[PDB]
């Protein structure tokens, strides 16, 4: 047996927009809504026998199967339902668009009423290889109006006008589209009009009532009649208003609501049905589901009883419906609802073009700016003796932030070890997933030890996390490309993120209270992708100015003054252990000849601080400069070298070693070109 | 979720997740907008591109020309709903390697 | 509309900031899955870091492939290139 | 039976990069068909040759080595009426449905043009002609004729064998024919 | 409800402590669903008389001070009393 | 994945079944290495090709040409002689169209002889 | 960029740029997405805030090239083998005809 | 190509184009005061032979379209006097680099 | 689901899901795509169709196109551009899939011509003879006499020799035959505009009217040029006699068959009205003037130009006089004893023309026996529509419907004043009505700025659309129907080569009985549809 299995990885390439036909909803959705909503109150709080919400459709809690396809929340994407509905309900997502393709038409012989080849230039003029987008409605603007200024129908013989959108906004009219008899002047003979007054004359002669008083309506377009008058040219021109038929959908018929979709379950959870009977809706699960009622009226309406007026305030009050079901728009047109009312005023009845739509609602707040995992949040607090492109991260967030580790043959003896010490302590993991991609197992019951005298290669273990493990770390509203940086990171006591003070300007760190936030990465590619790319050190300056943007402030500014002040000294001891303290330990000094000799021996901080650059004899740092910090002090004008002065001067430094002038912000101070911790980048 | 209570989890705004952007990093987006919040495998059907569970797709009965590949849940979350209102987007698919 | 022949090459011979990148990342995944390691292996561990150990030594052995916005491809060795 | 060219990307895990290009190419091959019937055309055996592997693209999101090659590997795919050794493995009233050791059960050769006189009994035999009856792990000359491809992968979800996906079928026209000592 | 995939053990366990609040089993420690999926956040003559009812009952009851919490247990009486029909021909109150 | 040449190279088996085997003695070879799935098939393979050699050589192969050449077979029998059957009667006469009719007597003989000097 | 000076609001956003869903990541979300279907736009994926909707990877900075592995194998094992099945088999075909 | 006064009439634009082989070309009186193509910031253009095209296109390896556009009916295109599918090539001087030069495409 | 009912094949598709089938099912494959594409999208070039179908350029294109044009299903039009080169275009040819879709009945056409030999080897002669022409194409009596045998009586064997006019029949058929009627009056929109001796851009009336006139009398001669030319006709050869030009290929007249099967729908519309003798009478009455009345002929013009709601008058009230005077000189005035079976004296059983009144004849010129047309045929048309709406939603309906006819706008307070019956009934038999559109609606608001329940509702009838998707008719069976017929095909398809090449089983035998009477249904049926269909689309 065994018919061989293939498959080929595939990107998205492009997303074909359409709407659906009237015939392939109901080719996709299992069940017909139909019938009528009750959400059948007997036996079960709502076990939903066919009905809006339905097994078959989809689920909500976590309780019940899916039937078509089951397994609860896990696996069920959710499947669509598809409400017959009766009559043709008029449409408010293409409903400006409605008035453009009935706008291009006329309205007696439904044909495209520009004419001869004209209509094949405006063809001919589309269909040049290079038209874009824009293009494309830039011509359909001139088409449009230019089908407007026609009078008569070519082939029909009939006449048309405007069609103008009867009022605007409220919902009562906003939906109701009217075209009528126009540019009749009245003196120019106008047999259809001679035709229209003669109609009338078997009314008002035999009705007087309505009469002359409220009259001049002219007509309108039923929703019904609009795509009974949609039917006629099924080709020709079409894509000469803007749809491409190689009917895929099959023409402008589909644009008014036939077959009503209804949204899977997954989509319209039922509130979680907490103590006591009545869960909470959930919008669309009460609109749609009186979709259902009002339609099954006008079923069972218009099937004996009613009556042409009794019928129509539904059917409007339907459209009207869907309408509020698919947007806002339409607040109260002097109604209030009906079944499943309330009336207490309930303003934001506007249940799906919304959450779909603005402020921080899906496609914004939601899609492009989803909320994350793998984080932690925390005030902050400085560490000085912490180097530059750390962060220190509190073991006790340490514990419960992990990352992902493929334990492969140079790991074990670090991860087989590892385990036994289990997720308590710090130095170790937590949960494991072996090769056979089970499902995982997490560190609770026991074994370990046992468990971890197997642990084949291909196996997957999380540490907790260590020393060196990068983790990227953000801090506020963030004003600009630099906020998301990555240090390595190092685990202390206490609870708090400590960076360097260094790093706090790039933030605009102010400590004080503020919060931070911290990512670890996940999948291997994507560490090397931070620290090496979007870390500090590469990172060093800014992106617009090319100036540095991290360097000493406040305190290391200051201090770094004290010792640059021309006034100090200091000695062999003193300083021994300066030049120590400025390296906790670990590094060979050579100390270079004391600045005085006889009255003692004294070192100028100038040197103090150069060591600070060339430790080592050899540390391949060789520098030279000059610069100017601030109260700079021009000298007596006689001197034209500034770097005499009457206090300080220049910085000018060669060898790298410092000469002439205090420090202070400037050379160091981030955010002048000239500058030391610059210089050596 | 959101804040703290219920439970954890932090934002990634528009304001924010453009930074990433400009350091150019594409993999720590796709880690980050897409494995480490909702990876989730989708099964679509090339002809008549459409999502489905397991092996059909259910407007064209095949159960032959799906294929498995993954997407944020936030998008098909944005598809079933824009389905629903009547609009397609059908999703046209080619493969990564050879052209 | 191929690859462009061996010799004649259009771009500079210098890493792009990011091809460093993109370069330890698959590579050290490569290395996570147990792939021989090329460089030799000093005492340290992890997938990440011993492929910058080994990218010192220009031992890693892949080919980065550089499309012009054209189509027209292109090809360059890792050793063949300059930090 | 025969030899055919067929183009294929293959992935080679990060494991056998110690191990030469084209054996691991070969390993996968043979892991994804051996036994396993390609369509429409009838099973593999194995890899045969091989030819312009050219270099492989790798995907962003793993990281494993895809490369995709093509080259001829040997399936089964016989002419069309053929006399061929063979016996009749599981079957009741109809035309005998043969097998052969080691290969498949798909050959069912119908009574066609099966030799007309006969005569079922629940023994070992099927239909015993004027010439007799033959027996199940016998060799057997049966001759082939047509060939039915199916697929037939339509599972339909509440559903949780029927795999002729790949058979055969033909009939005796002649002597000798299913039992190799009526001729000899 | 459910029984592990591996150890089949019945007894499950959703652990609280580092928030994530799987589920799990205290038998082989294979975890049942990680990611703990959460909530959050017509025409009849029976509705017209049924609430008419909860209305005219909820009347006369904070009128005697009683609880409130009573009235439901009561009226779901009035509920099987409809069923007997035994509610029709009399004086409501 | 995708097809090129279906009907390819009709391949009868010769030194197929020798290099199958070779292939074989390149991974474990078959049952005694004492002295990957991939085998279950091989000793099947190799099971139905040897047992009517039993019930072999290398140059035959191109010492079965000469005078096989000379008829009318086409492709197909001229592949089958190499296995089913003993070439000999009415065997090698239940196949090809016009098997016997214009040419009988060396051709439907010869084939014996020739088929002696293998099998 | 293009000829008339335009940009950066609502409207002058949408210039050349065909994505409809960056169009519809920005303002009037619904409308674009409408009224592009209507017209039955085409709409390829090349973009970036388009991209991280669908969740592949990027055209710019990391994503700007497929990465590949030297193959490292030459021509002289890749040359076929057979001794003819064919060849010898032709020239029964190759007469009376 | 002649200038205007005063009016335009819709009725001159109405059959404007007449000639398919030649054209016109129409200015008002008063946009013609100071010559825009020599006043400051208007940098000089230079109209490219239609074959050096080719070579430019061969050079970036560009197809058509995707270049900058130059809108027709413009005052530097009417003083340049461009048609569809014309190629300017533009120094423009700058003073942060220097002199340099780039394209556009009139459409 | 169910897929009995069939959605996917269900909705999406009018028009044009007609032809798909059509050319599928009566040729198939790619040779059915193109047309597809074709009508759907419209004008379009060889190299461009290949830019969609997807069917290996310049191979099925070339093929299938010209065979298409063979059968004629095309319209075909090239020219070049100012700029260079050339180019062609097509379009489907008029009706023209109108032959195939018919068929059986223009072979139907024989009963006209079936006097002289009636029900012979004559009969199954000129069958075999329309029903090669129809298949093959334009037909040479030379070049089918040459594949019919020699050797026997060449104008006898082929004895369709005067026959071969009639009024159906052929006509040589070239160039300007089968070209866009649109695009003709647009190319003899020349030589009037074009060319005018440059006089002076004053009066564009001078330029129009004129032109246009030309453009008419001009256009005339181009559509009576095929209309009848004697250089065929009149041909009389040496030891023969006067037969058509048999080099020149001609083809199957589709107006005169259009014609000729109108007449019988008034034949039905009559057969009521009047008495069956008095019926009879009328039924041979048309036989005399059948050839000439244009019925769809003269509209022509009315596609392919704007009409003027001055000038269209000038074109209505000239077709009102068309046939009317001169052709009202080849229509009846004195005529005798057709053929008959009344007995007796023949005169005053003639003079039963005055019998015909209600609603159609019953004119003439002042007392010689005649029946106006040229404004009878228009002003009978309109009334044709009637039934059509009795079984189908029940009789009820139709007064309150044909109620609406009469009086017009009219609420339905009056309606259930006018019409009789209780409400029950008339808001059914209404909505019932206005599902299936027709009836329409008006509305007025009412103390309204636009609102329902307030406003008061009329109705009207506005007979273009309650005509026009009775045109569903088209989709409705004439394609769900035929493909009723395809997808039973592939039962059979495993038996269908069989009963090929047989001239076995009996269940065989038994689904041959089935499938026969099946394929007996749904022909017949569409005949039945199709009579219901000669009305609307055309007249
Ligand atoms: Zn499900
Ligand atoms: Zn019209
Ligand atoms: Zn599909
Ligand atoms: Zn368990």
């Amino acid at each position: 047996k065994e018919v061989v299995v293939s498959e080929t990885p595939k990107r998205i390439k492009g997303l074909e927009f359409s709407a659906l036909s009237a015939a392939d909803i109901v080719a996709q959705s299992e069940v017909e809504v139909s019938t009528r909503d009750l959400f059948d109150l007997e036996k079960d709080r709502a076990p939903k026998a066919n009905g809006a919400l339905d097994p078959k459709m989809g689920v909500s809690s976590s309780s019940l199967e899916c039937a078509t396809c089951h397994g609860n929340l896990a696996s069920c994407h959710g499947h669509f339902g598809h409400l017959k509905l009766a009559l043709p309900v008029f449409h408010i997502g293409y409903f400006k668009a409605t008035i453009q393709i009935l706008q291009g038409i006329c309205k007696n012989c439904s044909a495209i009423l520009l004419s001869e080849t004209d209509k094949r230039q405006f063809l001919h003029e589309l269909r040049r290889p290079g038209v874009d987008n824009l293009r494309r409605m830039g011509i359909l603007k001139k088409i449009l109006d230019q089908c407007k200024k026609q009078r008569r129908c070519l082939h029909c013989g009939a006449l048309n006008g405007v069609v103008k959108k009867a009022a605007a906004g409220a919902g009562s009219a906003a939906l109701k589209i009217i075209h009528d008899t126009f540019r009749w002047v009245g003196k120019k003979s106008a047999p259809e009009k001679d035709i229209w007054v003669g109609e009338w004359k078997e009314v008002l002669a035999h009705n007087p009532e309505l009469e002359r008083y409220v009259k001049r309506c002219m007509d309108d377009l039923n929703p019904l009649k609009t795509l009974n008058l949609f039917k006629q040219i099924k080709s020709a021109d079409c894509e000469l208003l803007g749809i491409d038929a190689t009917v895929p959908s099959g023409r402008p018929e589909t644009y008014i609501w036939r077959y009503l979709p209804a949204p899977p379950v997954c989509i319209r959870p039922s509130v979680m049905m907490q103590d006591s009977p009545a869960s909470n809706e959930d919008d669309l699960t009460v609109k749609l589901t009186e979709i259902v009622w009002t339609s099954s009226l006008i079923k069972a309406g218009l099937d004996k009883g009613i009556s042409i007026n009794n019928m129509m305030e539904h059917w409007d009050y339907l459209q009207l419906t869907v309408a509020m079901y698919i947007n806002s728009d339409s607040v109260n047109p002097a109604m209030l609802p009906g079944s499943s009312n309330g009336g207490g005023k309930v303003k934001p009845i506007r249940g799906f073009c919304q959450r779909l739509k603005g402020k921080q609602g899906r496609f914004r707040g939601n899609l492009s700016g989803k909320r994350v995992d793998f984080s932690g949040r925390t005030v902050i607090s400085p560490d000085p003796n912490l180097s530059i492109d750390e962060v220190a991260v509190p073991d006790r967030v340490a514990k419960v932030l992990t990352y992902p580790e493929k334990v492969t043959r140079y790991n074990r003896h670090k991860l087989q070890e590892l385990i036994v010490n289990g997720p308590n302590v710090h130095p170790g993991a937590n949960y494991l997933l072996k090769r056979n991609e089970d499902a995982r197992r997490n560190l609770r019951y026991g074994d370990r030890m046992k468990l971890a005298k197997n642990l084949q290669i291909g196996d997957v273990v999380e540490r907790h996390l260590e020393d060196g493990d990068v983790v990227l770390f953000n801090r506020q509203p963030s004003l600009h490309r630099l906020s998301i940086l990555s240090h390595y990171a190092k685990i202390r006591p206490w609870r708090t993120f400590r960076l360097n003070e260094c790093v706090c300007t790039p933030y605009n760190a102010d400590f004080d209270g503020d919060e931070m936030n911290l990512h670890v990465p996940q999948t291997e590619e994507a560490r090397a992708e931070a620290i090496n790319l979007m870390g500090v050190k590469n990172n060093l300056l800014t992106p617009k100015s090319g100036e540095p943007i991290i360097a000493a402030t406040q305190d290391f500014i200051t201090g770094s003054y004290l010792i640059s002040h021309k006034d100090s000294f200091y000695d062999r001891a003193t300083l021994t252990q300066l030049l120590s303290m400025m390296s906790d330990g670990i590094e060979h000094f050579d100390i270079p000849p004391p600045a005085i000799m006889k009255p003692y021996y004294l070192w100028t901080g100038k040197q103090v601080f150069s060591l600070l650059i060339k430790p080592n004899h050899n540390s391949p740092v060789v520098i030279n400069l000059d610069a100017k910090n601030k109260v700079f002090v021009p000298p007596k004008s006689k001197s034209l070298p500034n770097e005499m002065s009457q206090n300080d001067g220049f910085v000018i430094i060669r060898g790298s070693q410092i000469l002439s002038g205090v420090m202070d912000k400037s050379v160091l101070g981030d955010g002048k070109k000239h500058s030391v911790f610059y210089t050596i980048l | 979720t959101e804040g703290r209570s219920r439970d954890g989890g932090l934002r990634l705004g528009e304001m924010e997740r453009d930074c990433v952007i400009a350091y150019g990093a594409s993999q720590l987006l796709l880690e980050r907008l897409m494995i480490s919040s909702d990876a989730f495998e989708v099964d679509v059907c090339d002809k008549c591109g459409l999502m489905g569970y397991s092996g059909w797709c259910t407007t064209c009965k095949s159960a032959e020309n799906i294929i498995k590949m993954t997407i944020p849940y936030a998008a098909k979350l944005l598809f079933q709903e824009l389905l629903s209102m009547n609009i397609a987007p059908r999703l046209r698919l080619e493969d990564i390697f050879q052209q | 509309e191929k690859a462009i022949p061996k010799d004649q090459r259009a771009t500079t011979p210098y890493m792009t900031k990011y091809e460093r990148a993109r370069i330890l990342g698959t590579r050290a995944l490569q290395i996570s899955m147990n792939a021989p390691v090329f460089v030799d292996l000093e005492g340290e561990t992890d997938p990440l870091r011993i492929a910058m150990k080994e990218l010192a030594e220009k031992k890693i052995p892949l080919v980065i492939r550089r499309y012009l916005p054209d189509g027209s491809f292109e090809d360059w060795s890792v050793e063949e290139l300059i930090v | 039976f025969i030899l055919s060219k067929i183009a294929d990307l293959v992935r080679i895990p990060p494991d056998q990069f110690h191990r030469d290009t084209i054996s691991a190419i070969t390993h996968q091959l043979n892991n994804k068909f051996a036994n396993k019937i390609i369509p429409n055309v009838g099973l593999c055996i194995t890899i045969y040759d091989l030819l312009t592997v050219e270099e492989g693209q790798l995907k962003p999101g793993d990281g494993s080595s895809y490369i995709n090659v093509t080259f001829r590997a040997v399936v089964f795919k016989p002419f069309l009426g053929e006399i061929v050794t063979g016996w009749i493995s599981k079957c009741t009233a109809e035309g005998i449905k043969v097998s052969l050791l080691g290969i498949f059960d798909d050959i069912f050769i119908p009574q066609n043009m099966l030799f007309e006189g006969c005569y079922y009994t629940p023994e070992e035999s099927a239909w015993i002609w004027p010439k007799l009856y033959f027996d199940v792990n016998e060799k057997i000359r049966f001759r082939i004729e047509r060939e039915v491809f199916v697929d037939v992968k339509p599972k339909s979800p509440k559903e949780r064998e029927k795999p002729p996906a790949y058979a055969l079928l033909g009939s005796c026209q002649t002597d000798g024919m299913g039992l190799v000592s009526w001729w000899e | 409800m459910p029984v592990c995939k591996n150890c089949h053990g019945t007894e499950f366990e959703r652990d609280l402590s580092n928030a994530n609040n799987d589920l799990v089993c205290k038998a082989c420690g294979v975890v049942s669903e990680d990611n703990p999926i959460v909530s959050e956040v017509a025409l009849e003559s029976r509705e017209a008389t049924l609430n008419n009812a909860r209305r005219k009952l909820r009347a006369v009851s904070y009128a005697l001070h009683i609880p409130e919490y009573i009235t439901d247990a009561a009226f779901q009486w009035y509920k099987l009393a409809l069923a007997n029909n035994f509610v029709q021909g009399r004086r409501s109150q | 994945m995708k097809v090129l040449e279906e009907r390819n190279a009709f391949l009868s088996d010769y030194e197929v079944l020798k290099f199958l085997t070779d292939l074989e003695k390149k991974h474990l070879w078959d049952q005694k290495s004492l002295a990957p799935e991939l085998q279950g098939i091989t000793r099947n393979v190799v099971n139905y090709l040897s047992i009517n050699k039993n019930f072999m050589s290398d140059e035959s192969f191109a010492e079965l040409m000469t005078k096989l050449n000379s008829f009318k077979l086409f492709k197909a029998e001229k592949l089958q002689i190499v296995n089913q059957l003993p070439a000999n009667m009415v065997h090698l006469y239940s196949i090809v169209e016009e098997c016997d009719a214009r040419f009988d007597e060396k051709t439907i003989e010869e084939m014996l002889e020739i088929i002696s000097g293998y099998a | 960029y293009k000829g008339e000076v335009l940009g950066i609001t609502r409207f002058g956003l949408s210039k050349m740029r065909d994505s409809v869903l960056q169009l519809a990541s920005f303002e009037k979300t619904t409308d674009h997405l409408f009224d592009a279907a209507f017209y039955m736009k085409k709409d390829a994926v090349e973009g970036v805030s388009e991209c991280i909707i669908l969740g592949q990877t990027m055209s710019i900075g990391t994503g700007s090239f497929k990465v590949v592995k030297g193959t490292n194998i030459s021509e002289k094992d890749l040359v076929p083998k057979r001794c003819l099945f064919e060849s010898l088999s032709n020239e029964a075909a190759l007469k009376a005809n | 190509i002649f200038v205007y006064q005063n009016n335009i009439t819709p009725s001159a634009m109405k059959l404007v184009p007449s000639i398919p082989p030649a054209t016109i070309e129409t200015f008002n009186e008063a946009a013609l005061v100071v010559n825009i193509t020599h006043h400051e910031l208007v940098p000089k253009h230079i109209r490219l032979s239609s074959d050096e095209k080719r070579e430019l296109l061969k050079r970036y390896r560009l197809k058509e379209s995707q270049l900058p556009r130059i809108q027709r009916a413009d005052p530097v295109a009417l003083y340049l006097g461009l048609k569809r599918g014309e190629v300017v090539k533009i120094i423009r001087k700058s003073e942060t680099s220097g002199r340099y030069a780039s394209y556009r495409i009139c459409m | 689901v169910m897929t009995i009912s069939s959605l996917e094949q269900r909705t999406l598709n009018p028009d044009l899901f007609l032809y798909k089938e059509l050319v599928k099912a009566h040729l198939g494959e790619r040779a059915a795509s193109v047309i597809g594409m074709l009508v759907a999208l419209g004008r379009l070039s060889v190299r461009e169709l290949v830019e969609k179908i997807d069917g290996m350029d310049v191979d099925s294109v070339k093929t299938t196109l010209v065979s298409l044009t063979q059968l004629r299903c095309v319209k075909y039009l090239q020219e070049t551009a100012i700029s260079g080169k050339k180019t062609t275009y097509y379009y489907y040819n008029e009706e023209g899939i109108h032959i195939l879709l018919y068929s059986g009945l223009i072979i139907d056409e024989i009963i006209t011509q079936m006097r002289v030999n009636d029900e012979e080897e004559h009969k199954q002669l000129v069958a075999e003879i329309v029903q090669n022409v129809i298949s093959l194409g334009s037909l040479t009596v030379e070049d089918y006499l040459s594949s019919v045998t020699s050797d026997s009586m060449k104008y006898t064997i082929s004895s369709l020799f005067v026959q071969l006019c009639e009024m159906g029949y052929l006509i040589q058929i070239s160039k300007l035959h089968y070209t866009p009627i649109e695009d003709l009056w647009q190319f003899l929109y020349e030589k009037h505009y074009k060319n005018i001796p440059r006089n002076s851009p004053l009066s564009d009336l001078k330029k129009r009217s004129q032109a246009k006139m030309n453009a008419k009398t001009d256009f005339a001669k181009i559509i009576n040029k095929p209309n009848e030319l004697s250089q065929i006709l009149t041909v009389d050869p040496k030891t023969s006699l006067r037969i058509v030009k048999p080099t020149v290929s001609l083809t199957i007249n589709l107006d005169r068959f259009m014609k000729g099967r109108r007449s019988k729908q008034l034949i039905n519309l009559a057969k009521t009205r009047v008495g069956s003798v008095t019926a009879q009478v009328y039924k041979i009455a048309l036989r005399l003037t059948e050839q000439k009345s244009p019925k769809i002929r003269d509209p022509l013009t009315q596609t392919g130009l704007l009409q003027d709601l001055e000038e269209a008058k000038s074109f209505q009230d000239e077709a009102e006089l068309v046939e009317e005077k001169t052709p009202g000189l080849t229509f009846n005035a004195i005529d005798l004893a057709r053929h008959l079976p009344s007995a007796s004296l023949i005169n005053s059983h003639l003079k039963i023309l005055a019998s015909s009144n209600f609603p159609f004849l019953n004119e003439t010129k002042p007392g010689v026996y005649y029946v106006p047309y040229s404004k009878l045929m228009p002003v009978l048309k309109s009334s044709v529509y009637e039934y059509v709406i009795a079984s189908t939603l029940g009789p009820s309906a139709m007064r309150l419907s044909r109620c609406i006819r009469d009086n017009k706008l009219v609420s339905e307070k009056i309606i259930n004043s006018t019409a009789l019956m209780k409400e029950k009934d008339i808001r059914s038999t209404l909505a019932s009505l206005i599902r299936y559109n027709s009836v329409e609606i008006q509305e007025v608001p009412r103390t309204a700025d636009r609102s329902a329940s307030r406003a008061v509702f009329l109705f009207r009838c506005k007979e273009t659309h309650s005509y026009n998707f009775m045109r569903q008719n088209l989709e409705w069976n004439m394609a769900n129907l035929l493909f009723k017929k395809e997808k039973l095909k592939q039962e059979n398809s495993t038996l269908l080569k069989k009963a090929n090449r047989d001239d076995l089983l009996p269940s065989e035998l038994n689904q041959l009985k089935m499938v026969n009477e099946r394929e007996l249904n749904v022909f017949a049926r569409l005949s039945r549809l199709l009579s219901l269909w000669e009305v609307f689309q055309m007249a």
